[PDB]
This record gives structure tokens, C-alpha cells and sequence, in this order.
């Protein structure tokens, strides 16, 4: 188990750590989290309390290196950083530890949720989708646009998403416009996944991690990707079985984590009602069908 | 964006531009089978590609044979129209090639788009107008090539015979419209008023009679009033 320790919480917060969060007052006595599973990726998103503006986060991996926050007060935010020095990275959380001044990741044994949303995301690919290579972990917010986006300003602080659009020369081979377009298994199957991502594990490595962003940041550009990757293969009549399985899985957990309140504006009643009802797929996707019916029925 | 009356004038400026109405391409008689089903029998149909400035007529006949062993048909004729309408944009000089196309159904919108991606910066329009071009083929010379033909063929007309000699292009659109939609509403009492005085007679090289400006003027009054009688008719008014 590692630790992510706190120099100190200067301003009143709330801090997310994957699916879990917590607050922080003002001057709190707080040192950071402990007890984070080795294994995943992570994320640590903050949300000022007196400024919800920008919500922001840092996605890492404790196999990649020792990170530490501390709060930054010209930049006015909690910023993460790497210690070199192993062994005094060791003594102040240990002396953390000994005044119990940070919180245990609180992981319920039964509970493999985050797992789950996560299996397919790998730091070394959300390091090319968030470019800054200079650090190890990756800083994301509610504001950064991503490279399609910005294509439709500073491409330093941009989100490199796989592009991904059904009306362009990319998506449709000249002479198959029609079989192309109504059928998109040329464009998931040859660009997509034998050329670009290589891999099934790859695409949703990057579905999954869109869908992370749009959750705990309100990142409207991954919410647009997100959905963009599940459009792409519900909309593909030929899809290796095992993929669609594997779909169904991925889908499920994301849609029993987000928060009931936040569905108007997580998720797009177009791309959905398609998926489910009208695709090729449309009888996929089981176990997804069942838990948006149940929990969200309004949108359908 | 969507061309409307508000924007009415632009079809007459100097940017090359099309409408295209697809109502025509996939064209059937409905009627029962021995064993007491429905079956349809698709007929020859055509695609209307105008230019509304000039009055040239694009008509490409579609010829049944387009259809054998193809599945849903409607949607087909769609993709059909689009690719050969890019294929007539493809086939023109680069100066004589359209800034836009406006689809007369919104249907056409994405398989147009899609056609035409190699052609970013022509636009791909709907319009809010409701024109009559569905009644294309209530012009007799029109009608007659696409029935004779045996295998697929472009036409070229001009819908306005020689009328820009004497009207604008505005001018000669509207009475178009006109022509069609009565046409359209009651073709019966539209040909006759076109034709009933035999004495004005249609050239050998013209859609329409060789009417003097004063008899357009009457041939268009009786059309308003054929299109508000049949209204009346219509609505009990
Ligand atoms: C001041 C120090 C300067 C350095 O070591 O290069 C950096 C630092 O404090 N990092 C942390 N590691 C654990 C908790 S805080």
C-alpha cells in the first residue's frame, strides 16, 4: 500500500481520491491519503470551497513514483509533485502516520468498483493523451478543451482524444459512402483498432479514462468522447463477440457509479436511446440495458 | 444554413448554386398479387437538379434497373441521388461547379454530406421553402424521356425556355413555383389553361408555350385562381 502525503491544507477544500471524497476545513490538521491500493491508476481531484470554479485533479500511479501535494498560494491550488529522496519521502509520512493525520483510502474488500472502472487504463497512455512529460502524473480539469474541440485554444493544455468523427474521410472510404456510413465496423475495425489504438485494451483504456474525466470533473469534451467511442461501436453491425462482452461490462459499472443527480448532464439521451434501442447492438448489451432502465428511465 | 424567405434573393445572385429534389427518383404503383398480398413495381424516375439563376436543368433519369435485387429501396434512393449529384459536380468544369446545394428534403442532408466530402467548401443546404418540384414530371417533354428511356441517361433543359430574354431570373423563378404548383394541385386544369387556346403552340425546343408578355400575365392570373379554387375546394372556404 502507498501514501500521497499533504505538506499541510491551507484553504477549504474537498478532496476526491477515485470514487470517494472527503472535506477539508481551512487550516485543517490534514497530511494526506494512505492505504491507496497498488495495482491502479489513481486520481486526486480537488474542488475549492469557496470557489467551485474549476474542479482539477491528477491522475498516478504509486508504482511510477513517491507524489506529494502541496498547496501553491500564487496558483492559488493544490499541485502535485514527485520526491527524488526516497528516504526522507519515507521518515514524513511515517511521522504522518505516527500522529495519524491522514486518511485510509477506505476500500471495502467485497469491492471491486474501481477496478472495474479502470481495468483497461494505463499511466503510460493517459500520459499521451495529457502531455507534459516532465512529470509522471497528469493534471486534468473542468475547463480543458480537447484537441477536436479545439479543431471545431493553447494546445499545451490540451486533451489529445483519439479524433473521432462520422463525417469525414477518416470514417468513410471513398466509393463505400453509403455502407460506410449507415455501418461503421470499416472505421472501428481497420482505423480504429487494427490502426490506430492497435488493440481492443487500448480503446477502452481511453473510453474508460474519458468517462473518468467527464465524471469527476465535469469535463464536457470527455463526456463528448465518452460517448463519441460508444456510438462508434454500437453503430459497428460486426464487432469480435468478446468485445461487445467486455462492452456491456464496462458500460454497467460506469453507469452504477454515476451520480443519480448529475444524469441530465452526464449523460446523452441520443447516443443512448441509439445504443440501446436502435443499433446494431441494441441486444448487446444486456446487463447496461437493464441498469439504465431501472436507474435512469426518465431518458429513455 | 437554411435558406428561407428571409434570404430569398440570394438564389438569384452570382454564386453558382442547385437545388435538388429527390421526390421523383424512387417512384412505384402499389397493387395486389394473385395470392391477395401487395407488391410494389417500380417505375423509371429522375433527379431535379436546377440552377435557379440560369434555368439549367440537370434531369438524370433513374432507370429501374438501378433497382433489381437491392433492399430498402427508399433509403437507397437517397444515396443514389447524392452520388450521382456529386458525380455531376465532379463531371463540371471547376468554374462552373456549385458554392452551394440545397436539398429540397432534409433527408438528403447526410447522404449529400457524405458524398460530397471531398468538396469541403461547397455547402450543403436545407431550405424552409416548399417547392413544388415533385410536379416535374407533369411536363409533358419531361415525363416523356424518363418513361421512353432504357437505360440510365442525363437530360439537359432549360426550365425557363427563353424567358430570361424578357423576365430576371427572380421573375422567371416565381413563375415557375407557380407553374408547378398548380401543377401540382390540380394538373388537370393546369394543362388545360396552358394549353387551351391552340393557336399558342410550344416550340420544338421549349418546355412551355410561346406566350406574349400580356398572355403570361392572364396564364398567370388563371393559375392563382386555379390554386385558390382548389384551396377552397380543399378546406370548404
Ligand atoms: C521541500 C522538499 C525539497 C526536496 O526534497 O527537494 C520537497 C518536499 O517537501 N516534498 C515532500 N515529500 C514528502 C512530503 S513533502
Amino acid at each position: 500500500m502507498n501514501t500521497v502525503p499533504f505538506t499541510s491544507a491551507p484553504i477549504e477544500v474537498t478532496i476526491g481520491i477515485d470514487q470517494y471524497s472527503f472535506n477539508v476545513k481551512e487550516n485543517q490538521p490534514f497530511h494526506g491519503i494512505k492505504d491507496i491500493p497498488i495495482g491502479h491508476v489513481h486520481v486526486i481531484h480537488f474542488q475549492h470551497a469557496d470557489n467551485s470554479s474549476m474542479r482539477y485533479g491528477y491522475w498516478f500511479d504509486c508504482r511510477m513514483g513517491n507524489f506529494y501535494i502541496q498547496y501553491d498560494p500564487k496558483d492559488g491550488l493544490y499541485k502535485m509533485m514527485e520526491e527524488r529522496d526516497g528516504a526522507k519521502f519515507e521518515n514524513i509520512v511515517h511521522n504522518f502516520k505516527e500522529r495519524q493525520m491522514m486518511v485510509s483510502y477506505p476500500k471495502i474488500d467485497e469491492d471491486d468498483t474501481w477496478y472495474n472502472l479502470t481495468e483497461f487504463v494505463q499511466m503510460d497512455k493517459i500520459r499521451k493523451i495529457v502531455r507534459k512529460d516532465e512529470n509522471q502524473f497528469s493534471y486534468v480539469d473542468s475547463s480543458m478543451t480537447t484537441v477536436q474541440e479545439n479543431e471545431l485554444s493553447d494546445p499545451a493544455h490540451s486533451l489529445n482524444y483519439t479524433v473521432i468523427n462520422f463525417k469525414s474521410r477518416e470514417a468513410i472510404r471513398p466509393g463505400h459512402e453509403m455502407e460506410d456510413f449507415l455501418d461503421k465496423s470499416y472505421y472501428l475495425n481497420t482505423v480504429m483498432l487494427q490502426g490506430i489504438f492497435k488493440n481492443s485494451s487500448n480503446y477502452f483504456g481511453e473510453l474508460q479514462f474519458a468517462f473518468l474525466n467527464a465524471m469527476f470533473f465535469g469535463n464536457y469534451g470527455s463526456s463528448l468522447q465518452w460517448h463519441a467511442m460508444i456510438e462508434l461501436i454500437c453503430s459497428s453491425a460486426t464487432v469480435p463477440k468478446h468485445m461487445l462482452d467486455k462492452l456491456d461490462e464496462i458500460l454497467y459499472y460506469q453507469i452504477k457509479t454515476l451520480p443519480e443527480q448529475y444524469s441530465d448532464i452526464l449523460l446523452n439521451e441520443r447516443v443512448w436511446n441509439i445504443c440501446l434501442y436502435s443499433s446494431f447492438q441494441k441486444n448487446s448489451l444486456h446487463n447496461t440495458e437493464k441498469i439504465m432502465e431501472n436507474k435512469y428511465p426518465e431518458l429513455l | 444554413g437554411a435558406m428561407n424567405s428571409s434570404n430569398y434573393a440570394e438564389l438569384f445572385n452570382n454564386d453558382i448554386k442547385l437545388f435538388v429534389d429527390d421526390t421523383n427518383v424512387y417512384r412505384v404503383t402499389v397493387h395486389k398479387t394473385f395470392e391477395g398480398n401487395v407488391a410494389t413495381k417500380a417505375i423509371n424516375g429522375c433527379i431535379f437538379t436546377l440552377n435557379p439563376k440560369t434555368g439549367h436543368l440537370f434531369l438524370k433519369i433513374i432507370h429501374t434497373s438501378v433497382w433489381a435485387g437491392q433492399k430498402r429501396l427508399s433509403q437507397l434512393a437517397k444515396w443514389k441521388t447524392a452520388e450521382e449529384v456529386s458525380a455531376l459536380v465532379r463531371s463540371l468544369p471547376k468554374e462552373e461547379q456549385p458554392k452551394q446545394i440545397i436539398v429540397t428534403r432534409k433527408a438528403m442532408l447526410d447522404p449529400l454530406e457524405v458524398h460530397m466530402l471531398d468538396f469541403p467548401n461547397i455547402a450543403i443546404r436545407p431550405t424552409e421553402l416548399r417547392l413544388p418540384f415533385s410536379a416535374a414530371m407533369s411536363i409533358d417533354k419531361l415525363s416523356d424521356v424518363v418513361m421512353k428511356a432504357t437505360e440510365p441517361q442525363m437530360v439537359l433543359f432549360n426550365i425557363y425556355d427563353d424567358w430570361l430574354d424578357r423576365i430576371s431570373s427572380y421573375t422567371a423563378f416565381s413563375r415557375l413555383t407557380l407553374l408547378l404548383r398548380a401543377l401540382k394541385t390540380n394538373e388537370e386544369s393546369a394543362k388545360m389553361i396552358l394549353l387551351s387556346d391552340p393557336t399558342i403552340t410550344i416550340k420544338s425546343y421549349h418546355l412551355w408555350p410561346s406566350f406574349t408578355d400580356e398572355q403570361w400575365i392572364t396564364i398567370e392570373s388563371q393559375m392563382r385562381d386555379l390554386i385558390l379554387t382548389e384551396y377552397g375546394r380543399k378546406y370548404n372556404v
